[PDB]
RNA sequence: GGAGGUUGGCUUAGAAGCAGCCACCCUUUAAAGAAAGCGUAAUAGCUCACUAGUCGAGUCGGCCUGCGCGGAAGAUGUAAC
RNA sequence: UGUCGGCUCAUCACAUCCUGGGGCUGAAGCCGGUCCCAAGGGUAUGGCUGUUCGCCAUUUAAAGUGGUACGCGAGCUGGG
């Protein structure tokens, strides 16, 4: 259990509130992150934040290390940020955010409309550049999901939106 | 930019094209390298040469050693090598003729002695499709 | 003005149209960039000694960006009119008509070569551009005028079938 | 005349060098000389090693009695780019089984060209095996020779088969079953585990202990 | 890879050998320019040529066993650069000072000109 | 994706993964490595 | 494939396979032995299936030896035939197997190669096997 | 950090590690492949392999064995306690 | 306990022929191959022959494979 072992190394400017199995993390730049812990670990305070496990079943000892890291997401999302870089390969590939709304231009008759949802924001530095700002792992990392699934990268010649991360396969047609 | 000019392209510019692939400047300007440089070895020699766009247009020319290519070929035969190396001789080549070419190719090498010299070149000319013997 | 196919089951033709030019207007896509048959056509025309002028058409699409073509075409050394200048490059909509008219003043332009036609009191002098059958009036020749001047009621001797012109 | 024959002896050599080839002759006509020579050369690049597609008489203008009865002597196919036929060469064209097709464009020629090539062509002549028997006692029958009493041991026999009959793994006969018997049946098909009564006329060398081996022959054919 | 079998014993007993050499070590800590400007230090080899190497801090205590320089078992931490000079003690020390002086890299432990505890 | 009722693994990058009762295997380089039950 | 020379009658009865083989179950030529540890019989189908898929894995060097030999005749009654009219005809010839018993040899191979190569020979006979090497006692 | 001969030779408008074929050496090193991948029209430019540093105590695999998991598709209606 | 085929009328299974959703491809596109999920609805007319079947002609998105006393004569027929 060396996930679980580690402390979480809370940055400065971070409040933090211990309602029993109820935590909830206050930070500058974003805030209002909380959740339930399940029945089977102890959150020992102090300066520092630390795990400990209750049983010594092989639940108790997986999810001990699982709650260490979301708690650390949740201290990191508050003072730093999350974003997930996007970028489109195409030609007439366009993205452009105005307001909560994301149009984009993927090759097809009609042009698509997403609706960013509430929290996280986007916006466009180029046509062809996405960026996914929130404060949260599983929220930002969704909607880049969402945005990414309406044209996926294509082997034959790389088309598509893809992550900024990410390696794409390519293929040619034979003879 | 690291083109190989060859010789001289100060009227013609069909392999220089300065323009694309990199910041397109003077083209007047840039081409009186030839003159200059002179080349050094015969109007036949294709050396390299590295510029700089600096700040908007300011040229810097540097020139290095000749590249061993044109050396291995346009000095002991045919100046174009075989299809298949170490499987077809293109040219015969004694030690003096690498020798001769290793102290005016100074530049780089990390050579401490001229007996490691002369081994980089020895796998050059393999590569060629020629033959080396001492 | 001749216009020639741009496919590859007629380059026997296009060479034909190389040899009575005078002057190449090389028409490129800008979306599409440089493409086999135009590599063929500029082969052409080096061949036949000509000028080459360019028309980079299709503007009008958002996609544009008319500047791969340049480096294209430097390849294959054709020089635009800028960086040293050998041939200029102008941007034309074709159905649009923008840029048709600059088109027109550069291709023009090259007065450089004079155009001296010789007299136009010479016997004629002139080229086959095609033939064909008619089953009225028999064969039919298209033939462009090099120099004289062609009148009708006129011995004509072409390849190898003579006659006088009835018609023209 | 010159360049004819010239053509000629290059081409005598070269087929006589290699063997043999399949030609699908055309009579072109077309509207234009340029056309011509396009399709004449655009049409030599679409044969194979063993097809090829030849050029039998060109020419501008309609279609006439004298290419009509021209391809009719060539069993050629009468291509009319841009151009029709006139009334006589519609009568001889109707009098005959002459296919004629018209055009406007080059490469419809050409694909039907191709679809044309691609029908001069059928091997694939391979076998796959149905059944094999194990011959044990023999018998005769006035019509035939020697009947080969044997018990199939795989796969199936059928009346009217190519069999191949080998011992000690080399072939002897390769002919047809003509006779299969179930006792005094004459039955279609025989299945493995089952005994049966073999009888070919020509076979005539019965043994114990040969095997006869059963097949089909399917053409999947090739392509350019 | 780098086996105990001998990648460990044979650079200890090399090392060894060469700390009877000139008593002058230089030890630096190059994390900074490309190896170019590495190889530029190693064109001291045909001028100077003191060690110009740089190997494992973990051996570096395990060799040098001699008690010739032994006041660098407490400054090879992390990265090392031992320089140890063979005639004319110093020239290491001053030759990277230039480098130095040039680049933004090399940090220099220490030096080893007799019993010097830095 | 193939199915078959022996799979295993066909390369060093492949991995044997057990997921809601199945076991699959997933390539991170060569997609015709992906394999369902056994 | 294998089977006698001839033999003193042309039928058998069925009989029974039971017992181990307490005969037969040493490595007694080679240095490693497929040792079948399930009982049932070997057609002489699966026994040259296995080893042309034994030898040909190898095909450097090496000495293989076969312990099972199938001498039991085996007969089969035709299809569309009633029960009775006498006992079939023989078919083909098997061996019976007990439990611990030596099938095939090698030696002059790696371990791992004999281990490789036996592993091919398992997957043709219908019964399970192992892998054994050659002790003093 | 991930380099120099070096755009290796041929081919190609142009093939510069990375269209295709042949070869696949040397040099200073701790380490760097005539290169496994992405990208360039060709360059350029982000990776990997490899090596040095930090970290700070376990890690890798086989054998025997109890109970379980896939392999497991049918016809009037659950319908194989 | 009336045995083939035809007519009329059906009902179920899924080992899916079409339509629907997907993975791989030696998948450029248009078409394909193979495997997974899926039983809601659909799923030819004739010439020959007593034929089921089969072979032909011309269609269709497709002309599925099987169980039901090889479904169905106290529902018809009677060519075998
Ligand atoms: C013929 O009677 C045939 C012989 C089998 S082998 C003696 N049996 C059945 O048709
Ligand atoms: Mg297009
Ligand atoms: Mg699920
Ligand atoms: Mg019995
Ligand atoms: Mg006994
Ligand atoms: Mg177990
Ligand atoms: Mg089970
Ligand atoms: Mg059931
Ligand atoms: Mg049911
Ligand atoms: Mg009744
Ligand atoms: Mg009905
Ligand atoms: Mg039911
Ligand atoms: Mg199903
Ligand atoms: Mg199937
Ligand atoms: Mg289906
Ligand atoms: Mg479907
Ligand atoms: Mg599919
Ligand atoms: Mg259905
Ligand atoms: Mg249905
Ligand atoms: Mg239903
Ligand atoms: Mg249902
Ligand atoms: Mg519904
Ligand atoms: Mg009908
Ligand atoms: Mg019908
Ligand atoms: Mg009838
Ligand atoms: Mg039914
Ligand atoms: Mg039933
Ligand atoms: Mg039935
Ligand atoms: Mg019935
Ligand atoms: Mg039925
Ligand atoms: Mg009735
Ligand atoms: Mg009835
Ligand atoms: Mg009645
Ligand atoms: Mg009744
Ligand atoms: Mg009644
Ligand atoms: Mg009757
Ligand atoms: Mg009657
Ligand atoms: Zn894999």
């Amino acid at each position: 259990s060396r996930v679980a072992k580690n402390p979480v190394k809370l940055p400065a400017g971070v409040e933090i509130k211990l309602a029993g199995q109820q935590l909830s993390i206050k930070g500058a730049k974003g805030a209002l992150e909380l959740k339930v812990h399940p029945s089977v670990e102890v959150i020992q305070d102090s300066g520092e934040l630390r795990f400990a496990a209750r049983n010594g079943d092989q639940q108790t000892r997986a999810m001990a290390g699982t709650t260490r890291a979301l708690v650390n997401n949740m201290v990191v999302g508050v003072s730093q940020g999350f974003e997930r870089k996007l970028q489109l390969v195409g030609v007439g590939y366009k993205a452009q955010a105005k307001g909560q709304v994301l149009s984009l231009s993927l090759g097809f008759s009609h042009p698509v409309d997403y609706e960013l949802p509430a929290g996280i924001v986007a916006e466009t530095p180029s046509q062809t550049d996405i960026l996914i700002k929130g404060i949260d792992k599983q929220l930002v990392g969704q909607v880049a999901a969402e945005i990414r699934d309406f044209r996926p990268p294509e082997p034959y010649k790389g088309k598509g939106v893809r992550y900024a991360d990410e390696v794409v396969r390519r293929k040619e047609a034979k003879k | 930019i690291k083109l190989q000019v060859k010789a001289g392209q100060a009227n013609p510019s069909p392999p220089v094209g300065p323009a694309l692939g990199q910041h397109g400047v003077n083209i007047m300007e840039f081409c009186k390298a030839f003159n200059a440089k002179t080349q050094g070895q015969e109007p036949g020699l294709p050396t390299p040469v590295i510029i700089t766009v600096y700040s908007d247009r300011s040229f810097t020319f540097e020139t290095k050693s000749t590249p061993a290519a044109v050396l291995l070929k346009k000095a002991a035969g045919i100046t174009s090598g075989s299809a298949r190396p170490n499987s077809q001789k293109v040219g015969t080549v004694t030690r003096a003729q690498l020798e001769e070419i290793a102290k005016t190719k100074q530049a780089d090498l990390t050579a401490a002695d001229l007996d490691a010299a002369v081994r980089t070149i020895a796998g050059s000319a393999r590569s060629m499709g020629l033959n080396v013997e001492g | 003005f001749l216009d020639t196919p741009g496919h590859a089951a007629f380059t026997a033709m296009r060479a034909r149209g190389a040899q009575a030019t005078d002057i190449v207007i090389l028409v490129v896509a800008a979306d599409d960039g440089v493409m086999p048959q135009t590599q063929e056509a500029v082969q052409h025309a080096k061949a036949a000694g000509v000028p080459i002028v360019v028309a980079v058409n299709k503007i009008d699409k958002p996609e544009a960006n008319p500047d791969n073509i340049k480096n294209g075409l430097a390849a294959l050394d054709v020089i635009p009119e800028e960086w040293g200048g050998d041939a200029p490059f102008v941007p034309v909509s074709a159905k649009l008509g923008t840029g048709v008219d600059e088109l027109l003043e550069a291709v023009l332009l090259q007065a450089e070569v004079l155009e001296l036609k010789a007299t136009p009191s010479a016997p004629g002098r002139g080229v086959v551009v095609e033939s064909r059958l008619d089953k009225g009036r028999g064969p039919v020749a298209t033939v462009l005028v090099q120099d004289g001047t062609l009148r009708q009621g006129d011995m004509v001797l072409v390849g190898i079938n003579y006659g006088r012109v009835r018609a023209m | 005349l010159a360049r004819a024959h010239a053509g000629k002896l290059e081409n005598i050599f070269e087929n006589m060098g290699q063997e043999e080839k399949k030609t699908l002759n055309i009579v072109l006509k077309a509207d234009v000389r340029g056309s011509l020579e396009a399709l004449q050369g655009s049409l030599s690049g679409l044969g194979n090693d063993e097809v090829q597609v030849r050029v039998v008489g060109g020419g501008v203008g309609g279609i006439t009695e004298s290419d009509a009865n021209l391809a009719l002597a060539s069993n050629a196919v009468l291509f009319g780019f841009n151009v029709r036929a006139d009334a006589g060469a519609r009568k001889i064209v109707e009098a005959e089984g002459l296919d004629m097709r018209y055009y406007n464009v080059i490469y419809d020629i050409i694909e039907d060209v191709k679809k044309a090539l691609t029908g001069m062509l059928g091997s694939d002549l391979r076998e796959n095996i149905l059944g094999i028997a194990e011959v044990r006692d023999v018998f005769r029958s006035p019509k035939f020779g020697a009947i080969a009493g044997c018990m199939v041991t795989e796969g199936m026999v059928h009346r009217n088969r190519p069999i191949r009959v080998l011992r000690d793994d080399v072939v002897i006969f390769e002919g047809e079953l003509e006779s299969l018997r179930r006792f005094k049946d004459d039955v279609a098909e025989v299945r493995a585990g089952m005994e049966c009564g073999i009888g070919v006329k020509s076979y005539n060398d019965v043994k114990v202990g040969d095997k006869i081996e059963v097949f089909e022959k399917v053409e999947v054919a090739r392509s350019l | 890879m780098a086996i105990k079998l001998e990648d460990k014993k044979a650079i200890v007993a090399e090392v060894n050998e060469a700390a009877k050499a000139a008593l002058s070590a230089v030890v630096a800590d190059a994390r900074g320019v490309t190896v170019g400007a590495m190889t530029g230090l190693r064109k001291e080899a045909r001028e100077a040529g003191v060690y110009v190497k740089v190997v494992r801090n973990t051996l570096l205590k395990r060799a040098v066993e001699g008690t010739q320089f032994d006041v660098l078992n407490d400054v090879f931490k992390g990265p090392t650069l031992i320089a140890f000079s063979n005639e004319h003690p110093g020239a290491a020390a001053r030759i990277f000072r230039e480098f130095a002086k040039g680049q933004d890299k090399f940090e220099i432990k220490a030096a080893a000109f007799e019993g010097q505890f830095l | 994706m193939k199915v078959r009722a022996s799979v295993k693994k066909l390369c060093r990058n492949c991995k044997i993964i057990r997921r809601d009762g199945i076991v699959r295997v997933i390539c991170s380089a060569e997609p015709r490595h992906k394999q369902r039950q056994g | 494939m294998l089977q006698p020379k001839r033999t003193k009658f042309r039928k058998q009865m069925t009989g029974h396979n039971r017992g181990l083989a307490h005969r037969g179950s040493k490595v007694s030529f080679g240095e490693y032995a497929l040792k079948a540890t399930s009982r049932g019989r070997l057609t002489a189908r699966q026994i040259e299936s296995a080893r042309r898929a034994l030898t040909r894995h190898v095909k450097r060097g090496g000495k293989i030896w076969i312990r099972v030999f199938p001498d039991k005749p085996v007969t089969k009654k035709p299809l569309e035939v009633r029960m009775g009219k006498g006992k079939g005809g023989v078919e083909y010839w098997v061996a019976q197997i007990q439990p611990g018993k030596v099938l095939y040899e090698i030696e002059g191979v790696s371990e791992e190669l004999a281990r490789e190569a036996f592993a091919l020979a398992a997957a043709k006979l219908p019964l399970a096997t192992s892998f054994v090497k050659r002790t003093v006692m």
